[PDB]
């Protein structure tokens, strides 16, 4: 298949960015988010404890902080379980990658 | 902040006027304070400290104030919250009373 394609001039100019590089990019973005809130998109990143940034995002949607600072533990448990369900849904043959 | 257009052949050009914080300092935050066993949260700021005292200030420009009961509000006992710090929440009513 691949060499057959190559056998009439048809080449595949390889990508400029290598998947390792892109993965490093996403790692950078992820660390920036989970450590600097939303600031670093507007200059230098600013370290800020996670829980406080979460409470800020809650005030974002009109929910006063005390709900977060009183349900933190439950929040953590729910988020972890959700991540696990994502792991399953993707690892399972259930294929969301039709769009690719 | 704002933006001004400026024409150009077969096109257009904007001049966005953005706003960017410049130079920072690290401080020691905390989620809340309980003066009398009851927590106290910032209404819009964040609790910070130069190391000795405590203040609340807006999230984008260091400008501390003294913690009055007017930029803070209470949500019950102070046992269930994490990272709280024993301190006093000064009140203006008593000093202005006399």
């Amino acid at each position: 298949l691949i060499c057959a394609q190559k056998f009439n001039g048809l080449t595949v100019l390889p990508p400029l960015l290598t998947d390792e590089m892109i993965a490093q990019y996403t790692s950078a973005l992820l660390a920036g988010t989970i450590t600097s809130g939303w600031t670093f998109g507007a200059g230098a990143a600013l370290q800020i404890p996670f829980a406080m940034q979460m409470a800020y995002r809650f005030n974002g949607i009109g929910v006063t902080q005390n709900v977060l600072y009183e349900n933190q533990k439950l929040i953590a448990n729910q988020f972890n379980s959700a991540i696990g369900k994502i792991q399953d849904s993707l690892s399972s043959t259930a294929s969301a990658l039709g769009k690719l | 902040l704002m933006s001004f257009p400026q024409s150009a052949p077969h096109g257009v050009v904007f001049l966005h006027v953005t706003y960017v914080p410049a130079q920072e300092k690290n401080f020691t935050t905390a989620p809340a304070i309980c003066h009398d066993g009851k927590a106290h949260f910032p209404r819009e700021g964040v609790f910070v400290s130069n190391g000795t005292h405590w203040f609340v200030t807006q999230r984008n420009f260091y400008e501390p104030q003294i913690i009055t009961t007017d930029n803070t509000f209470v949500s019950g006992n102070c046992d269930v919250v994490i990272g709280i710090v024993n301190n006093t929440v000064y009140d203006p009513l008593q000093p202005e009373l006399d």
